């Protein structure tokens, strides 16, 4: 009939493949679609919701209700930072259960700039201003704020508003990092410091608390699609 | 700009095949004990987990399906006599249609049921399905029941019902078996169903289950502390 | 600037006026097919019982954890939107469930209120999925959520209801996670408001309305609340849902379904 | 440089991504 | 002029494909020992000689590939017992997914990471990757370290890295195990991995490796003698 | 379906071949070039640089 | 003569299926049909068919 | 979106449906 | 006297020399 | 309704009925 | 009566007679 020759490469079964493939039940009439809302249409309008992410994981409440929340007071120490952590949105421990965290385990590279944004739920009458500062690697991490404004940094008042919103920046020799535990494509580093102290008046609670959120801008790319570590499946 | 979003798309995300089953079936002399000479599997998706996690990102789906059945066998005795190359049925049965309850019964003529004849060695069976719901799309996480109690019911069992299930027997069972007489050379088959969705569209975006499962429910018993220890201020 | 917010006959009017989440940037409104044979028309009370129902009255103190209610399982209590979900064999609706809690100026806290579509509880048994119809609509006085999963014992009088934990949202999945659901925070520091609205979604056109319920909310406090320097503290949270663009189809005898 | 795709059963499920 | 010099382009000289690892799997009774149940290889070229030497004359260059895996058997006994024929599960894991530990466990579900099912005694395999890279080019001969310990650290061990090594896992493993369930007969194989680039574009030219390997690194211990025995003035 | 005929040859694995292969990872997104010195278009370029030779290779 | 691939799903029989298969018995000359009366097109002009039930199904 | 038909045997109960 | 190439896969690493 | 005959070797003998 | 010859592999030596 026709000359053909088989190529190597034939009867494998390849699971990432498209071909053509015989139906088994034809002539079929397939209910018509509606307009149900909220369609997705790319994983990237799930990274980009903006999502809470567990900030206080000290042995007392880890796992807790009272683990998103950080205490911060009157009588805290000045020189001493709020909170620090490093920006590797999949094997942080603070970052890796985070919405923008759950959809990175599944692809190996990432790319793109990607911002936070803090709430202060204290009363009214409470002032003051926060340092936060953005730090890339190749540094120790930085101790006090004497070393900390030289990075990128963010003055946030409390008194105007009461949420900040700083984008972190794209700065990287490599064009993908990745999304493992690795020291040559290390992010950065974040921390936070008092500009000035808390001012509280009388009659007023002197511990306040700060919800710190994460999200990314409209550039974030991710690819290679591969498993998750987030689930065991015990048997 | 400048970056391909295209390794994140819907239909990119779900293009590798997972399994959802692994079915025993066997070929020996006709015992007393529960003979396996057919084997049986309801259709479902939540029998492993990574399947499972996966597609309840979402609240309401609808995708066309392409299954691949890989077989495997053995033998049970060392020096065990040599046998011929074996036959396998597959066979789709619909909600109600007759359930086969020997080896050989009138049920297994698949007048109407599609079957697949499968023999041993070859490239693995590769069949198409079409969207087969009767909604407008697959509904996971159906929240209500199907019967409601009412007042002027006799007793409690006539009203009852079991929360959040749609139907009891969705989409039918599989059932295969293996067309060669039996032996006194017993051959031991495992099955594994593999699925890839085609054609994806999704709707209604919500958060992955982060405590591991427990049943085809949405309920938890065990390992309820995902969060690991990780200091505050430490980078 | 100040909303006069009027649906019906009564009118939300408010002290601030921020902002207003339509939920998945959809208003809602009727069935619109375009491919329609049958001209006939349903019965829609639509003419003036879009108003505004007021439920229970919560007090958020200092050690509570949260509260909970279904759509359209907490209206079948009042209005004549109780009377048509009954007689009536299925029917579709939109909600704007707006949430106000006042408080000073020297207290603090912050909720947070979710409106999670299909939202599917946990029992608390090892029977899975084994849950009575009592216990699993308790109407308009809502659920309260939990610390810990304290699962029932007793097997010869199984409990036969739901324990959900916090955290875990009762779903299973982390807090942090779910601002994937359209929501809202009642700030105490700046406003003191929540009105959200929220279309009809669901898989089918139209739907049954005793057995299943679309929507859930779930008002998580996310800072505990604090006045001056006191440890007895009590706030109280008033939740209040207006129907949207309701229609209802199919009339049969009135359906009377026990609740204990 | 392009490639050529043509359906060859009837059926819609049966087509390629 | 009428000399083809198209033997000797970049494309031709790349154009065979030499072996780069030899893996043994076993399928036995479940030992005590170091069961080889399942095998694990690092993706690597500087395994072999002929091709690590090949690609060292060029120190970036970027390339796609083309893997073929060809599979052999044997038995251990002289008349033992026949066996049916087998099925291998050659699987790819990028890095950071979870490693399989035993011979079944939740890993090889295959749910994200792409796997390839060889059914033995069939055609070879024959898969292809593309330019899987995160630079604009491989990196042959990276020259600086992937830490620069501080003066500022605790001990050594913080800041301590390994000479010419960009990550630890570059690239992930293969996981090659068989799907039938073990025998009391035993069938010990040797998958052979080949590799053969293609559309292939190099830059930067230098002369090549002429005393014998010795580790991955660029290194020498033995052999420091290349060339031979030959008089001065004699033709 | 189309009457085929296997000729001699097939399911071999010749080394110097240039058949079409399946992609194991679909829809990937390569990372662009740039242009970086010192291209070798052709292995005569290696050959037409001037090097030295090793002449007094007597045996001290 | 020409590099075919061989995919998944091959030499199998589904049952459900529209493939081309050689006559065995070529070259026929085949009876020509009529207009018998009653010809049904499709398996909907049986259930519009108006049929009886059976109502009264007590043991006697 | 559309297929290909090609009858490749002369007889013609060997055709498709 | 010439030949035919027709890229068959989607794939750009698929495709031959 | 049609076919298709193509001749595919250069012999006479070879070709079809 | 005519048949089809198309040439499939680049290289010279790989052709028909």
């Amino acid at each position: 009939g026709l000359p053909v020759l088989n190529t190597p490469g034939s009867n494998q079964y390849l699971t990432s493949d498209n071909y053509q493939s015989p139906c088994a039940i034809p002539e079929f009439d397939v209910t018509p679609p509606i307009d149900i809302p909220g369609e997705v249409k790319n994983m990237m309008e799930l990274a980009e919701i903006d999502t809470m992410i567990p900030l206080n994981l000290e042995n007392t409440k880890r796992n807790t209700m009272d683990m998103y929340r950080v205490t911060l007071s009157d009588s805290a120490d000045l020189s001493q930072p709020i909170l620090c952590f490093s920006l590797s949105p999949a094997s942080d421990p603070r970052l890796s259960h985070t919405m923008l965290g759950e959809v990175l385990n599944y692809y190996t590279h990432w790319a793109g700039s990607l911002k936070f944004t803090f709430l202060f739920c204290g009363s009214m009458m409470a002032t003051g201003k926060i340092l936060v500062a953005y730090a890339p690697p190749g540094a120790q991490p930085p101790t006090s704020r004497k070393e900390a404004m030289l990075g990128t940094h963010v003055i946030w008042d409390l008194g105007l508003q009461s949420s900040c919103t700083m984008v972190v920046p794209w700065i990287s020799n490599v064009t993908y990092r990745q999304t493992t535990q690795d020291s040559f494509t290390e992010g950065g580093y974040i921390s936070m410091f008092y500009q000035t102290r808390i001012v509280v008046p009388l009659s007023t609670p002197k511990s306040m608390s700060m919800l710190g959120f994460v999200s990314a801008c409209n550039d974030f790319s991710v690819r290679l699609l591969r498993d998750t570590t987030h689930i065991s499946q015990s048997a | 700009q400048r970056r391909s979003r295209s390794e994140s798309t819907i239909e990119s995300f779900f293009a590798r095949g997972a399994c959802v089953a692994i079915i025993e079936v066997d070929n020996e002399e006709p015992t007393t004990r529960a003979q396996k000479l057919f084997a049986m599997w309801r259709i479902t998706y939540k029998d492993t987990v990574q399947l499972r996690r996966k597609l309840e990102f979402f609240t309401y789906s609808r995708f066309d399906m392409e299954l691949t059945f890989v077989v495997t066998a053995n033998f049970t005795n060392t020096n065990n006599g040599h046998a011929l190359n074996q036959v396998y049925q597959i066979m789709y049965i619909p909600p109600g249609a007759p359930t086969p309850k020997s080896w050989d019964d009138y049920t297994w003529q698949t007048s109407s049921n599609p079957s697949i004849f499968y023999t041993y060695g070859a490239a693995p069976a590769r069949i198409s399905v079409p969207y087969v719901g009767l909604a407008n799309a697959y509904s996971h996480f159906y929240d209500g029941f199907a019967k409601v109690p009412l007042k002027t019911d006799a007793n409690d069992q006539i009203g009852d019902s079991l929360y959040s299930a749609m139907t009891v027997d969705d989409f039918g069972v599989l059932a295969i078996r293996v067309v060669n007489d039996h032996n006194p050379t017993k051959v031991t088959s495992k099955v594994r169903i593999y699925m890839k969705p085609k054609h994806v569209r999704v709707w209604c975006p919500r958060p992955p289950r982060a405590v591991p499962y427990y049943g085809p429910g949405v309920d938890y018993k065990d390992n309820l502390n995902p969060l690991s220890e990780k200091g505050l201020t430490t980078y | 600037r100040v909303l006069q917010l009027t649906i019906g006959n009564s009118t939300i009017t408010t002290q601030e006026a921020a902002n207003s989440v339509v939920a998945y940037g959809r208003w809602p409104e009727f069935i619109r097919d375009d491919e329609a044979n049958p001209v006939d028309q349903p019965t829609e009370p639509d003419v003036a019982t879009c108003r505004f129902y007021t439920l229970d009255t919560v007090m958020w103190g200092k050690e509570s954890k949260g509260w909970w209610w279904k759509l359209p399982d907490a209206l079948r209590d009042m209005g004549l939107f109780g009377q048509n979900m009954y007689y009536h064999y299925l029917g579709r609706s939109g909600y704007t469930v707006h949430v106000q809690c006042n408080a000073s100026k020297f207290h603090q806290g912050a909720l947070g209120v979710f409106a999670i579509p299909e939202y599917c509880l946990a029992g608390d048994s090892d029977k899975q999925r084994y849950t009575s119809y009592a216990n699993a609509n308790p109407g308009e006085k809502g659920g309260k959520f939990y610390s810990q999963f304290n699962r029932d014992t007793a097997v010869t009088s199984p409990k036969r209801e739901f324990c959900p934990v916090d955290y875990l949202l009762g779903c299973g999945v982390l807090l942090g996670n779910a601002f994937v659901y359209p929501h809202q925070i009642i700030n105490l520091r700046t406003n003191n408001s929540a009105t959200i609205v929220l279309p009809y979604v669901n898989a089918m056109a139209i739907d049954s309305m005793v057995k299943h319920n679309n929507w859930g909310i779930a008002i998580l406090p996310l800072s505990p609340l604090d006045f001056a320097q006191e440890s007895s503290v009590e706030i109280p949270i008033t939740v209040t849902i207006a129907p949207m663009c309701s229609e209802f189809n199919g009339l049969r005898n009135v359906t009377a379904p026990k609740f204990q | 440089i392009n490639y050529t795709t043509i359906n060859y059963y009837k059926d819609s499920a049966s087509n390629a991504a």
